[PDB]
RNA sequence: GUAGGGGAGCGUUCAGUCCGCGGAGAAGCCAUACCGGAAGGAGUGGUGGAGCCGACUGAAGUGCGGAUGCCGGCAUGAGUAACGAUAAAAGAAGUGAGAAUCUUCUUCGCCGUAAGGACAAGGGUUCCUGGGGAAGGGUCGUCCGCCCAGGGAAAGUCGG
RNA sequence: AAAGGUGAAAAGAACCCCGGGAGGGGAGUGAAAGAGAACCUGAAACCGUGGACUUACAAGCAGUCAUGGCACCUUAUGCGUGUUAUGGCGUGCCUAUUGAAGCAUGAGCCGGCGACUUAGACCUGACGUGCGAGCUUAAGUUGAAAAACGGAGGCGGAGC
RNA sequence: GGUCAAGAUAGUAAGGGUCCACGGUGGAUGCCCUGGCGCUGGAGCCGAUGAAGGACGCGAUUACCUGCGAAAAGCCCCGACGAGCUGGAGAUACGCUUUGACUCGGGGAUGUCCGAAUGGGGAAACCCACCUCGUAAGAGGUAUCCGCAAGGAUGGGAACUCAGGGAACUGAAACAUCUCAGUACCUGAAGGAGAAGAAAGAGAAUUCGAUUCCGUUAGUAGCGGCGAGCGAACCCGGAU
């Protein structure tokens, strides 16, 4: 038992490895009304608009 | 009086690793694999300066073979026929005739099949 | 110019569009992780994506893009409608250092990192 | 490691005395001696003079405000005057009175 | 050419003497294609901010990659295991720079010879009030047994 | 146990900008904030940003040699510097061993600490120096920004 | 040129690599001193008149340190200095000082509680008493051993000294006599030193003349499972 590792690995592995980590970013809608900017099919959080008026001020 | 190491044991490493630019990895970044793997760059160096006079020749030597064979001729015929007529010339040179001057090569070969005639 | 000294006297150096948050109690490749998003982008987008990211990092790294753009604007009168991340980066604080109990007898370090983000806001023209 | 004992926490001086400046910034200006501390070393004389910041406090007054005030300076860039030469000056301890003590120069006395 | 013997030297501190540099900038640090047969040594430039090179002579705590060596810092494993009983949570409301975690309301769930209550031993201000939020809290905290301040403990009859 | 260093002097940064703060950008002081209180220098491991040339048909102790490509020009237009493509060649270091790339030992990495010395008035050789059929003092005494005295003793002088 | 065909080659890098630039981390290196180390020389005892070492206190604010002790960062007189002072502490306020402060030198007064502790007890720094004076406040006394008394003792002190007791590892290439070694350690008593000392001696010249210490004799004479190894003294020269 207790597995461990044979051998440090390398920087430049560790780094191949990490190839894939990068964040996406939102896609990010303007609100059609008091304009900053929401997620599709959410509520645009700045006014609370949704078509008319959903959430609070 | 004490007498610390201060200064030196720095500057020898700095030594080598600065010898070490360009080595993979750590190779070029850690003293002692630097150390270590210049050692093993020493056995290299000393080889290859006698193995790359080795080298060289064979090239040559290639070349040669080549022109000559493309004149009907083999090069070891080729070499007699040189040694024969007492044409003395190196095998550098020879390569270089048989490379860059068609016609004079062409004429070394007319040259040495009539020594060896 | 002469002398070093005469140059430490007569120049004093700028800092253009560059804010920075030393010792964010955070890790380094975490708030990389978001700031990678940040760079190169043009400021409002920043000021955006940073609200819509939903890491913990992206609140820090949103105050120091407001710091550098108001480096840029008071400090150094530029124009925002211009702006972008020029540069943006994070590098090692001193570490947090802490015990911690493991089974039987043993004893463990826990390293809470820390952090410095760095943002350097600069303005684009393509001429 | 303090300043005074290398001077045997002496003054050379009185307050209220005049002083030249010897040494600096301030070379030779002149003033009466406002504050002297033997132990330190430091004397202030009302010619060299910084302006200084009193920050946050809300005494004195909630915001900040600046100020103009002189720095006390190290003994060794201070001299008695002599009222004749006018210039930097040593001293002589001769005797008056009546047991007084007193301070002269090369034509005494201060 | 291994153990080993022999020979000529390189570099380090301290010491004596000689030379002599240094705020128009020393030692140290950094880069470098030059020099020497090697240890090594200079040239220039960047750093730095107050001491120091060369020569001869003397004395050593005098030269490191190893010792599962010692002290220290930082890597790998890795954004991995884990977040400490499977008694269980939901909404509203409030607060607040920021709330799944704090406060209130309404419910829900779990202990009930206990997971309730009261002493002793031990601990030592942890109690109450008001404030705080770096770290401590295995998340988060505006909260706390944490941090700051101020209050609080009353015996002829209980215990000594 | 670990612990040290602003600056000549606190003149310890009023005031303005983002932030709850932390932190920072200005301004002002300072010779210098390329000294701002996580304050002398600030190496290496180790973590990042940017740029050069590069890598997605490839078998590798990572070097070394040769050549071609690109790039660059402060000991630099050649004997080049960096980087690369392709070919040839190549079994880590240390220790321990008859024999080590060994699937035998040690080792994460770098930085520092880290191992043939001291003593006696001992023994025995080599080198050197002073006296030389002779040579020398020890305790001590006096002097002492030095040294001189001090013959007690010891060594040669004959062996068996 | 267009279509088709056959062939050859290029660029893009998710990420990596080498080098360069610029930073972060970190605390090597250099410089420095407020701290040490050794040698030489000086100086050497404290304590029932309460010590060494403490506890609790004392401050305009006081946690730590220092100084002090309910007369509490200090009180009295003397001497020095002669303008600053109000401790490290750097912080605000109160103020003191040329009628001589602060600091330095020298004596005294006060000196809570514990600690040889000593009124009795006790888990040190706390609990409970008795006697004489006193108006109460308060003050003083109340241990044991030598002595008639006076007075002395107890406790503490790094090394150094003497004394009572006295190891083993180890060396003997095993071990037992032997050696380590009368060393380590334990106890005792005492001082600034102590020990030792005024020949029933050393010795071989019918010589020397209290003891200790240094040189030397001398690794000599001897000792010894005659193995390992142990090892004087006299003379002579000094210190006193
Ligand atoms: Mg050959
Ligand atoms: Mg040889
Ligand atoms: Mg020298
Ligand atoms: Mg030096
Ligand atoms: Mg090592
Ligand atoms: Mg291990
Ligand atoms: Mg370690
Ligand atoms: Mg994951
Ligand atoms: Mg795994
Ligand atoms: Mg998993
Ligand atoms: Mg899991
Ligand atoms: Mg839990
Ligand atoms: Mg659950
Ligand atoms: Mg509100
Ligand atoms: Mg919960
Ligand atoms: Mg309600
Ligand atoms: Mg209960
Ligand atoms: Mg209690
Ligand atoms: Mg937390
Ligand atoms: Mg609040
Ligand atoms: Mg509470
Ligand atoms: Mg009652
Ligand atoms: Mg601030
Ligand atoms: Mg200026
Ligand atoms: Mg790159
Ligand atoms: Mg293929
Ligand atoms: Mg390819
Ligand atoms: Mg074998
Ligand atoms: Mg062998
Ligand atoms: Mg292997
Ligand atoms: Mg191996
Ligand atoms: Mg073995
Ligand atoms: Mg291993
Ligand atoms: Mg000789
Ligand atoms: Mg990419
Ligand atoms: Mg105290
Ligand atoms: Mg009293
Ligand atoms: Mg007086
Ligand atoms: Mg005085
Ligand atoms: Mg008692
Ligand atoms: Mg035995
Ligand atoms: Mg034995
Ligand atoms: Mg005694």
């Amino acid at each position: 038992k207790h597995p461990v590792p044979k051998k440090k690995t390398s920087k430049s592995k560790r780094d191949m490895r990490r190839s894939h980590h990068a964040l996406t970013a939102p896609n990010l809608t303007e609100c059609p009304q008091c304009h900053g900017k929401k997620l599709s099919h959410h509520i645009c959080p700045n006014c609370g608009y949704y078509d008319g008026r959903q959430v609070l001020a | 009086p004490r007498a610390k190491t201060g200064i030196v044991r720095r500057r020898r490493h700095k030594k080598v690793l600065k010898r070490a630019k360009g080595f993979w990895g750590s190779r070029s970044k850690q003293y002692r694999n630097a150390f270590q793997t210049l050692l093993n760059a020493a056995t290299y160096e000393y080889r290859d300066r006698r193995n790359k006079k080795r080298d060289f020749r064979r090239l040559w030597i290639q070349r040669i073979n080549a022109g000559a064979r493309l004149h009907g001729m083999n090069y070891s015929t080729f070499i007699n026929g040189l040694k024969r007529a007492n044409i003395d010339l190196n095998r550098k040179v020879l390569a270089d005739i048989a490379a860059r001057e068609p016609e004079a090569f062409k004429a070394l070969v007319d040259a040495s099949r009539n020594a060896r005639q | 110019f002469r002398n070093k000294k005469q140059r430490k006297q007569q120049v004093k150096l700028r800092k253009p569009g560059f804010a920075v948050a030393k010792y964010v109690r955070m890790s380094p490749r975490k708030v990389r992780l978001v700031v990678d998003v940040i760079r190169g982008k043009s400021v409002q987008d920043a000021e955006d994506l940073l609200r819509f990211i939903p890491r913990s990092a992206s609140e820090p790294v949103a105050k120091v893009l407001n710091s550098a753009k108001a480096n840029a604007l008071h400090n150094d009168e530029m124009l925002e409608d211009r702006l972008f991340v020029k540069e943006a980066y994070v590098d090692a604080g001193p570490t947090l250092k802490r015990l911690i109990p493991r089974a039987r007898g043993s004893a463990n370090i826990i390293k809470k990192r820390t952090s410095h983000i760095t943002i350097i806001v600069a303005e684009k023209g393509n001429k | 490691p303090s300043a005074g004992s290398h001077h045997n926490d002496k003054l050379h001086f009185k307050k209220g005395d005049t002083v030249i400046v010897l040494s600096g910034k301030h070379k030779g200006q002149t003033g009466k001696v406002l504050l002297a501390l033997p132990r330190d070393q430091k004397v202030v004389v009302e010619g060299v003079n910084v302006i200084t910041k009193n920050v946050k406090p809300s005494m004195t007054n909630p915001q900040g405000g600046q100020e103009q005030r002189e720095l006390a300076l190290h003994a060794s860039k201070v001299a008695l005057v002599d009222p004749e030469t006018g210039k930097a000056t040593r001293v002589r301890k001769q005797i008056v009175d009546g047991k007084k003590v007193r301070v002269a120069v090369a034509s005494g006395k201060t």
